[PDB]
């Protein structure tokens, strides 16, 4: 499937996206530091074999 | 294959600190030491740090 | 032998509004070195000082940017303010704001007056507005603090920065330019021996000289409590 650029990421709180818009890009002027999320993007996996 | 791209642009301000290479038109190439506090320098008759 | 003669705050002549002259006399052989290199390193490190250390100007995003009107970077103009000479009489944190419109010189004398702040160089140029229908307008927090705190020090000490738009100044709070002293011979009554010494002080206009020599011998008597009592 399609990969989706979007805020809405697993396993990352609510501070980590305090700075995506609702489109899931960092908004411009927005001081970022290393790891920070600058665009949220998701991957559609499948057979996770617990 | 490619739906889209995100390009965001990062602007970063390097102050310079110990390790970066400085140079003089002369080849008197170095790498910057230590960084002196200003009263630790050496000065002239009227105070003048170097 | 055992007692010694101390200085005195005799005179400061004060040569500018930004540079003056103090003399501490008399002096005991050797002190006038010991004392003069003490509040040398002491005034050069550890006088307090107002410097600005944000600015939100009113459309701007970052400081990679520009204005349309103004002639100057948002950058060259965070550069400018970096410069600004405040002294805020009272508060450890004070709001300037700077409105001004049509084409000419923002300079310092155009911040809004506040009672409990002197701007000491009124003539200091902020920007230029090229156009007569540009305006600036800003609000610039100046802070007190002591010696150099870079912006990147503090962007991540959480300071509750939500805002996009409000840009971080490095903050260089020491309000001393140039400290130069020189020991010559005093004229004391009987002794020859006595020195005086003079301590020529370049500031940025928003210190006292004699406070800052109080302030520098209090900050030395201070740090030898710890020798003086030595357990």
């Amino acid at each position: 499937g399609p990969e989706e650029i979007t805020a809405d990421i697993p396993n990352v709180g609510e501070a980590a996206l305090s700075k995506l818009d609702e489109s899931g890009i960092v908004y411009i002027g927005a001081e970022v530091t290393g790891g920070d999320i600058l665009v949220g993007k998701v991957t559609p996996k499948g057979e996770t074999q617990l | 294959g490619v739906l889209k791209i995100v390009k965001v642009y990062l602007a970063v301000k390097r102050r310079i600190q110990p390790g970066d290479k400085m140079a003089g038109r002369h080849g008197n190439k170095g790498v910057i030491s230590k960084i002196n506090p200003i009263e630790d320098m050496p000065y002239d008759e009227n105070g003048t740090p170097v | 032998v055992t007692e010694f003669l101390k200085p005195r705050l005799v005179d400061i002549e004060q040569v500018s509004s930004t540079h003056a002259k103090v003399t501490l006399e008399p002096l005991e052989r050797g002190f006038g070195h010991t004392l003069g290199n003490a509040l040398r390193r002491i005034l050069l490190s550890s006088m307090p000082g107002c410097a600005v250390t944000e600015v939100e100007i009113d459309g701007v995003l970052h400081e990679y940017s520009t204005k349309e009107g103004v002639q100057e970077d948002i950058l060259e103009i965070l550069l400018n303010l970096k410069g600004l000479a405040v002294r805020v009489q009272g508060k450890d944190e004070v709001i300037l704001t700077l409105n001004k419109s049509g084409i000419g010189p923002v300079t310092a004398a155009d911040i809004t007056h506040d009672g409990d702040v002197e701007i000491v160089k009124p003539q200091h140029v902020i920007c230029h507005l090229t156009d007569e229908n540009a305006s600036i307008s800003m609000r610039i927090k100046v802070q007190r603090g002591r010696g150099y705190v870079p912006a990147s020090t503090r962007i991540h000490s959480e300071e509750d920065e939500r805002p996009i738009g409000r840009l971080l100044v490095d903050a260089c709070y020491s309000p001393v330019e140039r400290i130069a002293y020189n020991v010559e011979a005093a004229r004391v009554e009987q002794r020859t021996d006595l020195d005086k010494l003079v301590i020529e002080m370049e500031t940025n206009g928003t210190i006292d000289p004699e406070e800052a020599i109080r302030r520098a011998a209090t900050i030395l008597a201070e740090q030898l409590e710890a020798f003086v009592d030595l357990r």
